[PDB]
């Protein structure tokens, strides 16, 4: 899981 | 002739429409801005989802923000007489109002004026749908338990709430696109729009959860956020 | 028992839930802002469109920023077991994510944090509904021809588009109020909420423009903005 | 017709  | 209502987008013009995809991965060094493993699981279900209800789909991958404006601008000066609707989905990073081209930012709004009541004429009166996989800000979500308006008839299906991040799984693509194309694929012959996009509402709320060994990112959640100037239902079926 | 689904919010409750009206009128003369009139007729609908659909309405008049915070706070710690719903409603100048008290202005999110999921747990999973007739900046559109995310749940239902004015007129009311409560009388018992908005939307951007003596505000459009963060189908009546 |  990452951020955009 | 027979009593007649006109509660719903007409869709059944020759063709449904371009579905734009702009799908940026790989940044400018000088940017700073990481990749953004995943992305390409979600264009490719995304160019499959909008294949089966009869898009005309063009994928365009890592592109400068002036590539962005020239597209746009080129998109939106085609004749579109003979489309029912446009779609543009927006996959990059982004802050509220903003998403990144490879070498900077773009703002949503320059895009999105391009196709005003006013300044595409051929699309007057017919739905404009913007799809942005972006973040929206650094907050993060820590869970509990004239005749017409030329802002009329657009709809902007965001990923997240204004001011909170957006998730993506460099394995399964992002929370969003994933819950989307899910919920087109078993329901478009079947719900209004936006009902589709609140069964995508409730998918992202429900079924996905953050898990990060940094304890700042992990086990936050996401609700995507919908926001509708339309002014009819819209119906990706017809007849 | 047989197969059951899901998708629509609980609204047998034994109470609808409260309906918060705030009406600001007269501001604070040091404020140099104006008085709003017209906002009583869109109180007095709002009453008895909200009181017809079962709702506790509460009408509160010229709150100060002060009163308008302690009021959201109380209702915010009331014990909302027993009722289906939340519905607040703020009829006030403002800009864009800021409504004003009659002697300065309140953050909207600083409102509507009081009802967060974590933050109000008897209405947690409940649709908490923000009906805004207030400008959201000063553009005028000229028209052409395990857990739960704690923002899920929300709906605001925005007068106008992000970034633009507002339209009141002085012996009718608000455009908006006046197209809600006109769709809400007519479709309650009849439609999903969200295609309520949608016809709201449609009213608003079809059957109103604005006349004014200075060309610069003269024949304006508007269109409504539904912004949604809810995960089911909204129906005020149930079986 | 007033803006708010």
């Amino acid at each position: 899981d990452e951020v955009d | 002739s027979g009593i007649s209502l006109d509660n719903s987008y007409k869709m059944d013009y020759p063709e449904m429409g371009l579905c734009i995809i702009i799908n940026n991965k790989n940044f400018h060094k000088s940017t700073g801005m990481t990749s953004r493993s995943g992305t390409d699981v979600d264009a490719a279900n995304l160019r499959e989802t909008f294949r089966n209800l009869k898009y005309e789909v063009r994928n365009k991958n890592d592109l400068t923000r002036e590539e962005i404006v020239e597209l746009m601008r080129d998109v939106s000066k085609e004749d579109h007489s003979k489309r029912s609707s446009f779609v543009c989905v927006l996959l990059s990073h982004g802050e509220e109002g903003i998403i990144f081209g490879t070498n900077g930012p773009v703002d949503l709004k320059k895009i999105t004026n391009f196709f005003r009541g006013d300044r595409c004429r051929s699309l007057t009166g017919k739905p404009k749908l913007f799809i942005i996989q972006a973040c929206r800000g650094t907050e993060l979500d820590c869970g509990i338990e004239h005749k017409i308006p030329v802002e009329a008839d657009f709809l902007y299906a965001y990923s997240t709430a204004p001011g909170y991040y957006s998730w993506r799984n460099s394995k399964d693509g992002s929370w969003f696109i994933q819950s989307l194309c899910a919920m087109l694929k078993q329901y478009a012959d079947k719900l209004e729009f936006m009902h589709i996009l609140t069964r995508v509402n409730r998918k992202v709320a429900t079924e996905f959860e953050s898990f990060s060994f940094d304890a700042t990112f992990h086990a936050k959640k996401q609700i995507p956020c919908i926001c509708s100037m339309l002014t009819k239902e819209l119906y990706f079926y017809h007849l």
